[PDB]
This record gives C-alpha cells, structure tokens and sequence, in this order.
C-alpha cells in the first residue's frame, strides 16, 4: 500500500488512557488535549 | 451507594431505589476510580441529557 500524505504524532500519557486515543472516545485526554477524527484512517500505537 | 462502609456479599447482594432526586453521572463518569464503567442502553455522555 501507498500513502498520500502522513503525520505521525508524538506525546506521553497515563496507561489507563490509552484507550481515550481511540477515534470517537471521551474524557481528559480525548477532550481537551489530542482528538482523533470519527472516520479516522491510521493507526495508533503504544508502549509502557 | 458509591461511599458507604461495606459493600453486601454477592449471594445476598443489596438493592436501593434512587428517586425524587437529580443525578449527575458526570460527577461518575469523570471519576478515574471506576476501572469499568460500561453502558448498555444509553452512552454514558448521554445520561446528563
């Protein structure tokens, strides 16, 4: 597969909200610091 | 319900009638402390509406 443009975005976060940087989540993170769009295409990507 | 001093075994697991009174689930949803907190008849950003 190709890809038209890319961005990847970088940033540390509590464990527990892992979960909020999925597309369409809420609370602190997914709120007010970095949303991802509904029809988000990409991927997200975590590590302890 | 949240605070009280114990818990009921769950054998024997206890039942209150919340009534006459305004809720506030966002004062729950907010809160880091419930490691579930799953809906399964509304989301839960809609309980304050």
């Amino acid at each position: 597969l190709c890809f038209t443009n890319v961005y990847a975005d970088s940033f540390v976060i509590r464990g527990d909200e892992v979960r909020q940087i999925a597309p369409g989540q809420t609370g602190k993170i997914a709120d007010y610091n970095y949303k991802l769009p509904d029809d988000f295409t990409g991927c997200v990507i975590a590590w302890n | 319900v949240f605070n009280a001093t114990r818990f009921a075994s769950v054998y024997a697991w206890n039942r209150k009638r919340i009534s006459n009174c305004v809720a506030d689930y966002s004062v729950l949803y907010n809160s880091a402390s419930f490691s579930t907190f799953k809906c399964y008849g509304v989301s839960p950003t809609k309980l304050n509406d």
